């Protein structure tokens, strides 16, 4: 059984550099070795064969070299969506074709308290969106009337984008209606990059 | 020219047998081995085996005797029969292709994973299936279980933009997401702006306005 | 420090099942009248040209240990000169390997 291991496990580098992805099997393969690409919504699509070959369609920039036992997928020339996952897979020893474990390839604040329909049901839950990261690691964290919500925040976090850049944030808040028909400020603090922390109260206009 | 398209079940219950389908568009069974990948929700890529025009087949023995492929000549399409599910097995299922080249003539045995199913997300658990209350906004699909469901805009028009998130997992032990769209200033009547949402696993699609 | 490849390239005539019919020239003696013939091939094992033209994915290589490309480069044309090697001299940057198409 051979066991493939990838090095970098993340890379959100720089675009336009150079790259250097391993993947190294425990035991020699020769050069049976693919790698794989996996985008967003999308499943694996073959990038290289053979250890070098590249696949039928896929572009010129990207350079598999490598034999016997350590391996290497290149890329230099990054077009935007080249933001994805990275797997090999070895395929000299079988029963178990193996695969490694991959490599990973201001914001802006808004809010939304619930509907009429939302709450003529039983409970309200309150959101907030955090369209485009730059990068992603942050804290946002909700308060209401000088206090702190801890457990009854939800968090959800999006890939970068292809056709573009960027993350994105949607934290939510659950309580029941017996408890967001009271009360006054809500408040999305979102800490970098000093914070616009935008919110609503009560009830409000159309 | 060549089409994999799979489907199955999606949601079933510990013990019993999963069962899906992949069917092939465009091209025949001819010398390539028919394969069958898996990813847990937050795991790495698994091989569970494949199959040949032959009805020749190699199954990863590190499922034990699970795992089971058979073909179908007439119709073009094979299929996976997993056994005694248990809650591990949530995971991604994919159909895919991989040429096995041609004896004598030929380099290699095997060449990539060329040609990939859409995916099959297959959750096992006890819990029985509920479809999502949808809450205009924006669109917000709430307490629905299992994974995964469908956001399309204006019957597939409606397209650009958005940032449909990853669901997120309630106490309730039901998922729940939230799906937004990005189109600034207005021009608020002339079109109507509706958000399809689908839950195959309980027969649910609702048409919202919003 | 860096180790070198270097493939010599026999180049193909080529032109679904996967199989492609092609025509090469072949050596021995070491001066025919170089000959043409033709082999079956596997698509999947050939890599295309500009030009329709393709080489094989693998080729016979030999490998220096340079202490800089620009040396690798001499070593490389000095052993071609040496064993009836001329073509195209192509290089990658990420594979560190030679290639040179003959025919
Ligand atoms: C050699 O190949 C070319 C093209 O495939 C063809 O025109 C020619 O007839 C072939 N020769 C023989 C003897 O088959
Ligand atoms: C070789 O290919 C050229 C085109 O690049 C073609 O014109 C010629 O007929 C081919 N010769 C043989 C012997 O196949
Ligand atoms: C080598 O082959 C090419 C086409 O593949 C041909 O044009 C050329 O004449 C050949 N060289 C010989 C026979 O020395």
């Amino acid at each position: 059984d051979t066991v493939m291991t990838q090095s970098p496990a993340t890379l959100s580098v720089s675009p336009g550099e150079r790259v250097t992805l391993s993947c190294r099997a425990s035991q020699i393969i020769n050069t049976n070795l693919a790698w794989y690409q996996k985008r967003p919504g999308q499943a694996p699509r073959l990038l290289i064969y053979a250890a070098s070959a590249r696949a039928t369609g896929i572009p010129a920039r990207f350079s598999g070299s490598g034999s016997g036992t350590e391996f290497t997928l290149t890329i230099s020339g990054l077009q935007s969506e080249d933001s994805a996952v990275y797997y090999c897979q070895q395929y000299k020893h079988w029963p178990p074709y193996t695969f490694g474990r991959g490599t990973k390839l201001a914001p802006s604040v808004f809010i939304f308290p619930p509907s009429d329909e939302q709450l003529k049901s039983g409970t309200a839950s309150v959101v907030c969106l955090l369209n485009n990261f730059y990068p992603r690691e942050a804290k946002v964290q909700w308060k209401v009337d000088n206090a702190l919500q801890s457990g009854n925040s939800q968090e959800s976090v999006t890939e970068q984008d292809s056709k573009d850049s960027t993350y994105s944030l949607s934290s939510t808040l659950t309580l029941s209606k017996a408890d967001y028909e009271k009360h006054k400020v809500y408040a999305c603090e979102v800490t970098h990059q000093s914070p616009v922390t935008k919110s609503f109260n009560r009830g409000e206009c159309s | 020219q060549v089409q994999l398209q799979q489907w199955g079940p999606g949601l079933l219950k510990p013990s019993e047998t999963l069962s899906l389908t992949c069917a092939v568009y465009g091209g025949s069974f001819g010398r390539y081995y028919w394969s069958w990948i898996r990813q847990s929700s937050g795991e790495g890529l698994e091989w569970l085996g494949q199959i040949d025009h032959t009805g020749s087949t190699t199954y990863n023995p590190s499922l034990k005797g699970r795992v089971t492929i058979s073909i179908d000549s007439s119709t073009n399409q094979f299929s996976l029969k997993v056994t005694s599910v248990i809650a591990a097995d949530t995971a991604v299922y994919y159909c895919a292709r991989a040429p096995s080249g041609y004896p004598g003539v030929s380099l290699y045995q095997y060449y990539g994973l060329d040609v990939w199913g859409q995916g099959t997300t297959v959750t096992v658990s006890s819990a029985s299936t509920k479809g999502p209350s949808v809450f205009p906004l924006g669109c917000l699909v709430k307490d629905y279980f299992p994974e995964p469901v469908t956001v399309s805009w204006n019957s597939g028009a409606l397209t650009s933009g958005v940032h449909t998130f990853p669901a997120v997992l309630q106490s309730s032990g039901l998922y729940s997401l939230s799906s937004v769209v990005t189109v600034p200033s207005s021009s608020l009547g002339t079109q109507t702006y509706i958000c399809n949402v689908n839950h195959k696993p309980s027969n649910t699609k609702v048409d919202k306005k919003v | 420090m860096t180790t070198f490849k270097l493939a010599a390239c026999v180049t193909l005539n080529c032109t679904e099942t996967r199989v492609k019919h092609c025509s090469f020239n072949i050596t021995t003696d070491v001066k025919d009248r170089k000959q043409k013939v033709n082999a079956t091939f596997y698509d999947l094992d050939i890599v295309p040209l500009s030009s329709s033209l393709y080489r094989l994915i693998s080729c016979q290589t030999t490998t220096t240990e340079a202490v800089d490309a620009a040396t690798a480069a001499k070593v490389f044309k000095q052993y071609a000169n040496d064993n009836g090697i001329d073509g195209e001299w192509t290089y990658d940057d990420a594979t560190k390997t030679f290639t040179v198409t003959e025919g």
